[PDB]
């Protein structure tokens, strides 16, 4: 309305605001942010380590794109081993042969008992 | 009365819900953005503060990784995933509704996707974390688990999948509360009826009262709660002139602007030490309930149980796990006697000059004649030599009375 | 007092007297039946007959010495309340908490 | 040894007693009347401070909650209230002092 | 500051409460309203009554 331009949401924060040039309203979005976090093995095993991202898309910045972030430095395959080192939403990494490599984790062997 | 009993001559079988919460949502907070934004004054004053910092992380992540065992240690006991044959004849009983439905992607039951759909902050440096175990590995854990518990009976819970049928199974199960399988396979079609009456019912209970699935939508709400209280209070003046780092940044003398961080600092800090106190708090509750989660799984679901009340209300027969968003809900199918009938009884059997004693069951009079029914279900039987014992004489017991003993 | 107000709790102790009455009853009378679902009326004697054959004890052996047991029970109920009395450390747990 | 055993040729019918608290006394405090009491000034200055009065005012109402529901749960198993029988008579066993 | 310290003193003490009438409400569901085959749950001895 043509009250004002400091618009708020419920967080208390400037959501939206408005220049003095056009009347133009523009939502207030904060600048791309998260933790980083290194997935290592041990350090006698190896000093290759993996850094997630999480959190943050890869488009914002070898690369590959979680939904619990971006991870970088370790190489996803398709095969299903059990967790190691958690990662995020079903993401496990570990250390297989010389590098790292990251798989949605497998929950146990199938069987099917004939009833 | 001194001698008289009372005998249910039927039963009814009834299906209980019971929801527990198993996990919270993991959330980290970055102390430096929370506290000081991203002015690097702001954080230098607060680097003498001490070790504020990286205890509140560490406690936030033992916090997460205890929520991601909780959840691992109620729904991954079982070890190997079972599947369900695909012909689904279980001898009259109906498992469409706790069975994991292919039609939809999402692979879960009825019941599951009815509780799923019954039940911002990141803009100032607090980060939700994805739980380790998806919803859909969650759906599959508890569909392994059914199939175990519906193909294998218990035998899967403590080694190998052994195959048995499910009437036999159920046959068993009724042997656990000590009544004749008989009692099953005489009346197999009455039970299966029953059962799906009580399945059909348990899915309208549920939608017509949202109430039930309270504890979840409770932890959610404080959870939120917990994060608002934490945002709000990023505005609170705290002693100082203004509650914007930026403003007093560029508009205070170098002195006036330690004075004033300093109070909004001891301000957050203050506000994140409580908010970190209460996340623990909430954190053990939560561990508490996921333990006794676990517990029941093991005991109500892995096997038939002998406590009272703590696998549903009544006789324990079995237990069926479905799961919800941060949280088990447990269907217990439990064995309710009905239909009771007054009788008179006696402690034993007088007969030429020895007493008798029921090796199982009770003696039971209806008038004329003395039988022997089992406790908990009435089967009259002709009193014979197989089914007692005497072990002793008849001046002894007290109530005791004349009767033959067939043989 | 000071701001400081303590609220009455919901149930009053008549109320939970009638509960452990209700509970006693339902023991006496009908086993362990009345939890599971509607109460079954009992005797005592082969309650107790039931309740010796859970723990590997043949019922005769109940029946052979009814007055024996019915005496030691009733000894040791009496002695209970001997028992309270001369020790007041056995609330120590309620009165730690208040 | 390899080849001996022994047998119990008697028993004793033993009555223990044991405590557990099971609630504690629900209290409530006036935040403004504890820290400012009936001074406006303070009371504004507190409202100014920030909202940790409602937040502690929450806790303490679930604390009440949850005791409530905690004599409830322990109490309120029985559905029905069960009456024992005028004549209390049991088989010999004396449940007068119960 | 003294406020918030006896709340969050009584919501441990609650904590602890809350473990004890869970206790003893399942002892209640156990004890009394059936026979308990556990060693020690209900008293010293066999479980009776
Ligand atoms: C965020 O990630 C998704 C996932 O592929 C991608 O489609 C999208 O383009 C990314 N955002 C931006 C701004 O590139
Ligand atoms: C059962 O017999 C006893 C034996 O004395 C008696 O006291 C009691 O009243 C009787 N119960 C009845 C008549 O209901
Ligand atoms: C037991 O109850 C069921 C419930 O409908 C009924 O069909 C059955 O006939 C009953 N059994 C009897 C009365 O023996
Ligand atoms: C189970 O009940 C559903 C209810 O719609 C029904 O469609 C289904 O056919 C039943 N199962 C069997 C095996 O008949
Ligand atoms: C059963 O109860 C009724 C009424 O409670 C009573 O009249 C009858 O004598 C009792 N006994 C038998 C064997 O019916
Ligand atoms: C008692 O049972 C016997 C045998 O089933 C029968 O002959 C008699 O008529 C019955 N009497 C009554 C009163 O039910
Ligand atoms: C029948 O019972 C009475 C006790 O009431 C007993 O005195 C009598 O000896 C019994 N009858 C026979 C044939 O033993
Ligand atoms: C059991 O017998 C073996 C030899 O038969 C003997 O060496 C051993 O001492 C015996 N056990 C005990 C407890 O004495
Ligand atoms: C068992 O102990 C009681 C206690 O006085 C006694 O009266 C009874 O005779 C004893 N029984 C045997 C078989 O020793
Ligand atoms: C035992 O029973 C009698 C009569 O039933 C009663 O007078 C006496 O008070 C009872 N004992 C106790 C300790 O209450």
């Amino acid at each position: 309305l043509p009250f004002q331009q400091f618009g708020r949401d419920i967080a208390d924060t400037t959501d939206a605001v408005r220049d003095p040039q056009t009347l133009e309203i523009l939502d207030i979005t904060p600048c791309s942010f998260g933790g980083v976090s290194v997935i290592t093995p041990g350090t006698n095993t190896s000093n290759q380590v993996a850094v997630l991202y999480q959190g943050v898309n890869c488009t914002e910045v070898n690369v590959f794109q979680t939904r619990a972030g971006c991870l970088i430095g370790a190489e996803y395959v398709n095969n299903s081993y059990e967790c190691d080192i958690p990662i995020g939403a079903g993401i496990c990494a570990s250390y297989q042969t010389q590098s790292i490599i990251a798989y949605t984790m497998s929950l146990g062997a199938e069987n099917s008992v004939a009833y | 009365s001194n001698n008289s009993i009372a005998i249910p001559t039927n039963f009814t079988i009834s299906v209980t819900t019971e929801i527990l919460p198993v996990s919270m949502t993991k959330t980290s907070v970055d102390c430096t953005m929370y506290i000081c934004g991203d002015s690097t004054e702001c954080s230098n004053l607060l680097l003498q503060y001490g070790s504020f910092c990286t205890q509140l992380k560490r406690a936030l992540t033992g916090i997460a990784v205890e929520q991601d065992k909780n959840t691992q240690e109620v729904f991954a006991q079982v070890k190997q995933i079972y599947k369900t044959p695909p012909i689904k004849y279980f001898g009259g009983f109906n498992f469409s509704q706790i069975l994991p439905d292919p039609s939809k992607p999402s692979k879960r039951s009825p019941i599951e996707d009815l509780l799923f759909n019954k039940v911002a902050q990141k803009f100032n440096g607090l980060t939700v974390l994805p739980p380790l175990l998806t919803d859909e590995m969650i759906a599959q854990y508890t569909s392994a688990l059914l199939a175990g518990t519906i193909t294998s009976g218990w035998t899967f819970g403590a080694g190998p999948a052994l195959q048995i049928p499910f009437p036999m199974q159920m046959a068993y199960r009724f042997n656990g509360i000590g009544v004749t399988q008989n009692v099953l396979y005489e009346n197999q079609k009455l039970i299966a009826n029953q059962f799906n009456s009580a399945i059909g019912k348990i899915q309208d209970s549920l939608s017509s009262t949202p109430s039930a699935l309270g504890k979840l939508q409770d932890v959610v709400n404080h959870n939120a709660q917990a994060l608002n209280t934490l945002v709000k209070q990023l505005s609170s003046k705290f002693g100082a002139i203004s509650s914007v780092l930026n403003d007093i940044l560029s508009r205070l003398d170098p002195p006036e602007a330690e004075v004033q961080i300093d109070r909004l600092i001891t301000g957050r800090l203050q506000s994140l030490q409580t908010y970190v106190t209460q996340q623990l708090i909430r954190a053990a509750e939560i561990r508490a309930s996921a333990n006794l989660a676990a517990t029941k799984m093991s005991e109500c679901v892995l096997g038939q149980s002998k406590r009272v009340d703590f696998c549903g209300k009544g006789y324990h027969l079995m237990s069926f796990p479905q799961s919800a968003p941060h949280g088990v809900v447990f269907l217990h199918v439990t064995y309710v006697p009905a239909q009771e009938k007054n009788f008179t009884t006696a402690p034993a059997i007088c007969h030429d000059g020895k007493a008798h004693f029921p090796r199982e069951g009770v003696f039971v009079s209806n008038g004329t004649h003395w039988f022997v029914t089992q406790r908990n279900f009435y089967e009259p039987q002709i009193i014979t030599t197989d089914n007692t014992f005497v072990s002793g004489n008849c001046d002894v017991v007290i109530g005791i009375v004349n009767n033959t003993v067939y043989d």
